[PDB]
RNA sequence: CGCGACCUCAGAUCAGACGUGGCGACCCGCUGAAUUUAAGCAUAUUAGUCAGCGGAGGAGAAGAAACUAACCAGGAUUCCCUCAGUAACGGCGAGUGAACAGGGAAGAGCCCAGCGCCGAAUCCCCGCCCCGCGGCGGGGCGCGGGACAUGUGGCGUACGGAAGACCCGCUCCCCGGCGCCGCUCGUGGGGGGCCCAAGUCCUUCUGAUCGAGGCCCAGCCCGUGGACGGUGUGAGGCCGGUAGCGGCCCCCGGCGCGCCGGGCCCGGGUCUUCCCGGAGUCGGGUUGCUUGGGAAUGCAGCCCAAAGCGGGUGGUAAACUCCAUCUAAGGCUAAAUACCGGCACGAGACCGAUAGUCAACAAGUACCGUAAGGGAAAGUUGAAAAGAACUUUGAAGAGAGAGUUCAAGAGGGCGUGAAACCGUUAAGAGGUAAACGGGUGGGGUCCGCGCAGUCCGCCCGGAGGAUUCAACCCGGCGGCGGGUCCGGCCGUGUCGGCGGCCCGGCGGAUCUUUCCCGCGCGGGGGACCGUCCCCCGACCGGCGACCGGCCGCCGCCGGGCGCAUUUCCA
RNA sequence: UACCCACCCGACCCGUCUUGAAACACGGACCAAGGAGUCUAACACGUGCGCGAGUCGGGGGCUCGCACGAAAGCCGCCGUGGCGCAAUGAAGGUGAAGGCCGGCGCGCUCGCCGGCCGAGGUGGGAUCCCGAGGCCUCUCCAGUCCGCCGAGGGCGCACCACCGGCCCGUCUCGCCCGCCGCGCCGGGGAGGUGGAGCACGAGCGCACGUGUUAGGACCCGAAAGAUGGUGAACUAUGCCUGGG
RNA sequence: GCGAAAGACUAAUCGAACCAUCUAGUAGCUGGUUCCCUCCGAAGUUUCCCUCAGGAUAGCUGGCGCUCUCGCACACGCAGU
RNA sequence: CCCGGCUCGCUGGCGUGAGCCGGGCGUGGAAUGGAGUGCCUAGUGGGCCACUUUUGGUAAGCAGAACUGGCGCUGCGGGAUG
RNA sequence: CUGGAGCGUCGGGCCCAUACCCGGCCGUCGCCGGCAGUCGAGAGUGGACGGGAGCGGCGGGGGCGGCGCGCGCGCGCGCCCGCCCCCGGAGCCCCGCGGACGCUACGCCGCGACGAGUAGGAGGGCCGCUGCGGUGAGCCUUGAAGCCUAGGGCGCGGGCCCGGGUGGAGCCGCCGCAGGUGCAGAUCUUGGUGGUAGUAGCAAAUAUUCAAACGAGAACUUUGAAGGCCGAAGUGGAGAAGGG
RNA sequence: ACAAAGCAUCGCGAAGGCCCGCGGCGGGUGUUGACGCGAUGUGAUUUCUGCCCAGUGCUCUGAAUGUCAAAGUGAAGAAAU
RNA sequence: CAUGAAUGGAUGAACGAGAUUCCCACUGUCCCUACCUACUAUCCAGCGAAACCACAGCCAAGGGAACGGGCUUGGCGGAAUCAGCGGGGAAAGAAGACCCUGUUGAGCUUGACUCUAGUCUGGCACGGUGAAGAGACAUGUUUUUUCACUGACCCGGUGAGG
RNA sequence: CCUCACGAUCCUUCUGACCUUUUGGGUUUUAAGCAGGAGGUGUCAGAAAAGUUACCACAGGGAUAACUGGCUUGUGGCGGC
RNA sequence: GAUUGUUCACCCACUAAUAGGGAACGUGAGCUGGGUUUAGACCGUCGUGAGACAGGUUAGUUUUACCCUACUGAUGAUGUG
């Protein structure tokens, strides 16, 4: 609101928080992101390094749907499925191992972060990591692919 | 004139946003303009599914989106000769006909056929005249209803089937699922080059012979 | 050296139609900068924007893929969200800068040409009648015209269609009238007219009340009505109104039965024969504009210019080569969708007459410029003109009385009526221009007082004078506090009931299709865990959550106590 | 305290640009009225509130003639998505996990197999816990309670410094391979370095402050440029027709 | 445009009219910038600049803060010394 | 500081050297004062004067540095005035 | 001004700043501040409770002393034994049984310390303007806003509050929210008003005078008379365009 | 000063010179024809008009072995080439 | 320094509100001034404006934005005014026309950079008929020189008259 | 022997890897990357750029000149030992 | 006095001398405007040209006092009944 502004406290205050030596003139520097090479250089070079120039390779027309691929970490599969499906098993005595469609919860790829609880699993996913492989194997249980 | 850490910002107001600004103080009166259509259309077509005709189960395209399903435009043609519904009749019976779908699989064909088979069965064909003959459903199955279907006819919900826990045979537990991806992605990589060498090596067996 | 068909082409104030201007927000073609931006600067951008120009309607354009895609695929348009301020473009810099998927509003699809089938099955204009005539139309009857064989009607159009054979089942739509029956959502469709509660009750203010108390429940009445405006001040009640499936009368709208006149022999499913795409178009070369399209996204001119298992597309040129997906060169269309112009309304954290639109009024007015054009100022008496009758001074303008007014110190540019500014009355000052800061002093106008301001408040002692008590019990009433947690009710933590669990539900991709219903799936039921309720029993916080008794204390009321008491007064 | 007056001391006219103004710099006769940091988008930090590995907001829907209403309420919407929940590479893509123990492979600081523990350590680290010893307490002793003091010792967040570790890129080096297939296939090591990385999380939504831009842009303030139009009534010329 | 030629004149206008719009044109440049009080309180210094009337970043300032110490008989640190 | 012990692929006849674990040992010149560290960020970026040092210039109220001190930015007693 | 009021070197004595001291008062910062109902002033504990006993004690330093002593333990009373008793009452400087008047818990209170300022920041504004949601049994025809006041006051001050008159219709206080929000300045905009000032000025063509009329009023009109001018290339008599 | 008369060059035989226009088979000179039209120079009369084609222009039935696009034709290739 | 031949050189009769120089006559041009008239100013009746103004307005010197009215010290000052006057108020008029800078312009110029209308030439297009004949390559193709033709195309004239 | 003796972005080229992309697949060209070298900005942190204006204009400027004034006094003038 | 826009000079002449200076380089609302120094023009040179030239030459609008002051005069003024 208007009421809670400095401009209220700057009346009778001649130059208006803006200096009477060098006034508030219109557009001293330039207009917007202007003088990046020349003379505003010191910002752009010290504060946004790697702005000026090309790099890399075009992929031109590009569509993200083509390369949609979310990630999950082992870390939290023992979320995706209702926690009761874990408490059931860890127990049960038959080596059930519940199935986890990392598909069905919304992730085109599973990755090996974190601990995994000592508990056999069947993870059905798309693009598994290596480490995700190893951890699941080394716990017990398996890595099934989906198309 | 930037000062000490921000972003760059290419705000695009160098043109003339000012003239062509649409504010939205229609929004709520529009909400209501709309209400009165939804409303009126229903009272006009009294017994008829308010939402609109029956529309097919259909799979979303691009790779990310795969696992979803939709109300499609309309049921295919191939689909109908199968359900035994004439395409020009369907259009009068509140059955939505796209006639522009390449049907590729028996899975999504019969899935989508079952919707028509379902529809027939729970459809009260309200007869041409009052004193009318065949195919119109009887004065009992007629009195019972005046019922507009509020909401989308036979709504398409993305439903999955649970897989019970298993035993994990020592065979699922051997498959190195990472390795086999890398294999896959290299055989698909080089399938073509590899084929040029069979084509050259088959050339050398004839070129050594001559 | 004629007459006659046709073809081309004239003339008609011929018979009948129609076109042209305007409006122009929104709508469509094109055209088209420069300020500006880049700290210059021309590249770029402003920006396909303004002007210019052309064109439409109640909306405009587009639209039934030569699309999307790379999926396990979708499926006309437009719009909103979203992608996403992203893929790329750029003295890769200022900037620029879209799209594909999903969700949602809405959602409707269709028609030509050709190939062919069908005695042009067609079409136009006359004349006579029958109905119909305030959007000119049906019905019939006419060797009454004419187009059309260089091609008019039906089916048909690619999602297949035609034609055949036998497979099945069986017959209602359309239009001109001409009636009639149900007035057919704001909660009786549109419009108009006409209509529907309750105080000027008392008293009292006031010029006038609409104001303030009161008036059988905040008073009286009404209140599906207490919005608002009017009404010589603030009024639910006086009046218009307001509310109110309140009433009635016209008209208009739309939809339902009958009669009639006309039109129409219009299905569904199977096996075969054949039949198919729109040319100076696509494409290419080039140049020019454009976007973002790119070793070319779009559009252009010119040049070259195709094919038929072809063509386009399938987004860095190209050859080969594999796969997908449409089908151009013909065309229509509601709906959402846009609306600073129009008519007609409704509202506001708005402005409130140097603001608000130039314009509250003779406002696009007065006036200016030859003209394009430019373009103002200016609201208010009072409630009622009741707007000074009459005497008098004054040539007359003006006055003095008087009169009207609640008020003329509201007098026709009148509410109020500031300051600069000027008008005069009173006081005081005044040779260093005034004006200013600090400090006093004199004087005034006012302001407090005092005809002692002796300021009050306790307590006490003394002396006068006067009511009922206080202290005490007893009857009652009401509090408070205490606990015995005594008894009961309440809830916290624990335990027991496995008792609600099915008479307790809901959540869970938990489990059984041993179940049931409907089509492996959906719905339903049944098992499981997590949750939330009953029974009672035990412990404990025993908690402001009480409620009952017992207590202890206080207060009030009513009794008792008549006076060394307990008050009042001086 | 205010009005006039009187005196004594003080004393230049404000505003502004300005190294320096009473300026022999400029604005400023006086008075009324009007009058200049505004809105939006985008960032950023700071802060307020909701919920929290989520959280939202629309746009849509369902609920109104609105009086209040163009409100409020509600929606597997509630997530179709944004933001966050992971980075790194130009790109194909890979992707945050280590310790330990035993066993097996010659522990060859190489490979694999069973168990245990799970985000490594050091130094600082608010600091919580333990605490030897006092320090009284009417007597001598005895002794439970109760606090104060308390040397010394333990856990140690947050944070900081360091040492370790793991993902990706790139290099170097060098080992063994699996074998739906054949390796100009895929795969595994050691060391170093680049990374806006992980190493037991902090975002989301909504406020408000500040700031910075884009925006007319704090107001006022050019010489220009462009697009369209009107003018020879003055004058300059030509012509036509008149007069001296 | 028109000029026997002088940048003459084009309706008080000419080194090239007037009118309206683009139009808040742009301006590193003049001027101004509107209520009280309290606290702290500069710089005209650094490197790059088509930079010298301006910017860029060095400074100095404020605010916002936080981590702690202990003046609670029982302190380490810092410093125009 | 001082003891003990471990590790190394570097270095070397052995040791060094470095790194760690484990123990043993306190006010280490005066005077002063509570210390640490993280964001945002305005104005400013024409300055001028004095002692002393000093470069141009002859000299300046001239031009340009050092060092410090002022004024700007801030009155007051004094320096008649400034 | 002159053995000086000149100049050297020197005394005493005195004079004065916003400087220092003491005090007064108003700011701010800090005090790990106290103060949300409690003992206690280099504080150096307090309390059960037992067994045993009593004039014991704790028979330690010219320390000058700090930690132990001369207002009591035990005692007066009840009579060697009991006690050593209850604040709804010790009578209270300590009171722990319950707590300010004071405690708007962003209130109030004591210490110290400190408060030059342009640009800028920041904070604080029962400082000010207009709008709305609340709220004030607000105010008002028994007189509101504005306006006016050598009428009493208050704040440091923004302003605020009070005294009267006039005015004639509406207004304000708090808690919130909302602004187009506070002027002396911009050769700022509009309207008005001064000084100048009763100032500049009413100077091109030689020219008027008398009488009467009319008239309230005559230098200015008219008639007469007289003097004059233009002086037919005119100030003569008619037209165009323009004017209407 | 300009113009002026006088002197002087220069292009032009109309599918042209010079010239306009946005455009047409558009228009002015032009109801013209070299004694005219267009383009310049000097400035009456008298006397005279000196040398320089080294630069830049202009220009010339001039070689264009200097180069030089499009298209055009030659070649490799599989095609852009 | 530094003329000069149609950027014309040299002359010159007439003419020039064209530039100089000298002489006669004349003259209030001057020694050096004087007087007279008309209209004013002036004074009155009537009518009455503007420009400008921070506040204002006696001086010296000091200092001082280095020439102040203010202030310091001095000098001093009697109300209200009229005609004059031009010494001062750096008087007014008029954000300097001189000069610098701006990434502010305009007008002009050319050997600036980048482009343009226009014109010259080449190619391609409408864009044909016939005829000869030649070379180059090859063992038909290409290049085509030259000359006709008239149907497009072009210009000529009229009342389209042989 | 030490202290100078050279240079971003974008652009161009050459080299390097059985490198990545060239995208509905595949093979070859071709193109884009990646990583190193060269072309180069002499204004050296990197503008692709001639004049004149006495016909001139606007923002500004005592930060920039031409008078007046101050200081200074080289020179000038004047005067001493 | 002659010359000269001139300050500056030089000469004739007189006398007594023909000293030197200041006052915003005394003195444009005192004048004039001769020279500087606009716009018109001409020659010299330079420039390719627009144009340049302390290189010459001729034509080229010279405002406003009434306001306070100073001064010159003129009335006056409080004081002396
Ligand atoms: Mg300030
Ligand atoms: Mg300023
Ligand atoms: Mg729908
Ligand atoms: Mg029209
Ligand atoms: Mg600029
Ligand atoms: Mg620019
Ligand atoms: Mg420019
Ligand atoms: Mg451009
Ligand atoms: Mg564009
Ligand atoms: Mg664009
Ligand atoms: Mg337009
Ligand atoms: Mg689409
Ligand atoms: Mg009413
Ligand atoms: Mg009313
Ligand atoms: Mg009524
Ligand atoms: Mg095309
Ligand atoms: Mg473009
Ligand atoms: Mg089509
Ligand atoms: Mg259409
Ligand atoms: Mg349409
Ligand atoms: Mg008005
Ligand atoms: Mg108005
Ligand atoms: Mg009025
Ligand atoms: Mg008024
Ligand atoms: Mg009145
Ligand atoms: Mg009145
Ligand atoms: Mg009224
Ligand atoms: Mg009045
Ligand atoms: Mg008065
Ligand atoms: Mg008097
Ligand atoms: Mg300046
Ligand atoms: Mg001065
Ligand atoms: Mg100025
Ligand atoms: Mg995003
Ligand atoms: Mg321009
Ligand atoms: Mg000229
Ligand atoms: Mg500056
Ligand atoms: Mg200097
Ligand atoms: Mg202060
Ligand atoms: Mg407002
Ligand atoms: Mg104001
Ligand atoms: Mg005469
Ligand atoms: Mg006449
Ligand atoms: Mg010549
Ligand atoms: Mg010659
Ligand atoms: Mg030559
Ligand atoms: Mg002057
Ligand atoms: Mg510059
Ligand atoms: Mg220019
Ligand atoms: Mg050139
Ligand atoms: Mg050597
Ligand atoms: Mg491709
Ligand atoms: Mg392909
Ligand atoms: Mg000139
Ligand atoms: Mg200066
Ligand atoms: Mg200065
Ligand atoms: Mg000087
Ligand atoms: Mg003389
Ligand atoms: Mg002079
Ligand atoms: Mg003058
Ligand atoms: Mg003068
Ligand atoms: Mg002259
Ligand atoms: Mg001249
Ligand atoms: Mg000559
Ligand atoms: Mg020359």
């Amino acid at each position: 609101p208007s009421r809670l502004r400095k401009t209220r406290k700057l009346r009778g205050h001649v130059s208006h928080g803006h200096g009477r030596i060098g006034k508030h003139r219109k557009h001293p520097g330039g207009r917007g992101n202007a003088g990046g090479m020349h003379h505003h250089r010191i910002n752009f070079d010290k504060y946004h390094p790697g702005y000026f120039g090309k790099v890399g390779m075009r992929h031109y027309h590009l569509k993200r749907n083509q390369s949609f691929c979310p990630t999950v970490n082992l870390d939290k599969l023992w979320t995706l499925v209702s926690e009761q499906t874990r408490i059931n098993a860890a127990k049960n005595k038959t080596g059930a191992a519940p199935i986890i469609d990392v598909v069905r919860s919304g992730y085109y790829k599973v990755l090996g972060k974190g601990k995994l609880p000592k508990q056999p699993v069947i993870v059905k996913a798309k693009f598994f990591s290596r480490r995700a492989e190893e951890k699941i194997k080394g716990v017990g249980g398996a890595c099934v692919l989906v198309a | 004139a930037p000062s000490r850490n921000g972003m760059i910002l290419k705000p695009h107001f160098h043109k003339d946003w000012q003239r062509r600004v649409a504010t939205w103080f229609n929004q709520p009166a529009r909400k209501i303009r709309r209400r009165k259509a939804r409303q009126a259309k229903a009272r006009r077509i009294a017994p008829r599914p308010a939402s609109g005709p029956l529309r097919p189960v259909v799979r979303c395209p691009t790779v990310r989106y795969h696992t979803k399903v939709r109300a499609g435009r309309g049921f295919s043609l191939e689909e109908l000769r199968v359900a035994g519904i004439h395409k020009k009749v369907a259009r009068t019976i509140g059955i939505s006909v796209d006639p522009r779908r390449r049907n590729k699989c028996t899975e999504s064909l019969q899935a989508n056929v079952q919707r028509l088979k379902e529809y027939r069965s729970k459809l009260i064909l309200f007869p041409r005249k009052p004193s009318a003959p065949k195919k119109g459903d009887s004065s009992a199955e007629e009195l019972k209803l005046a019922t507009q279907l509020t909401g989308p006819v036979m709504p398409i919900r993305n439903v999955y089937k649970r897989e019970k826990a298993r035993v994990i045979t020592d065979e699922e537990k051997n498959f190195k699922a990472f390795a086999s991806l890398r294999m896959a992605r290299a055989n698909a990589r080089l399938f073509g080059i590899r084929a040029k060498r069979a084509k050259e090596a088959a050339e050398q067996d004839v070129e050594k012979k001559k």
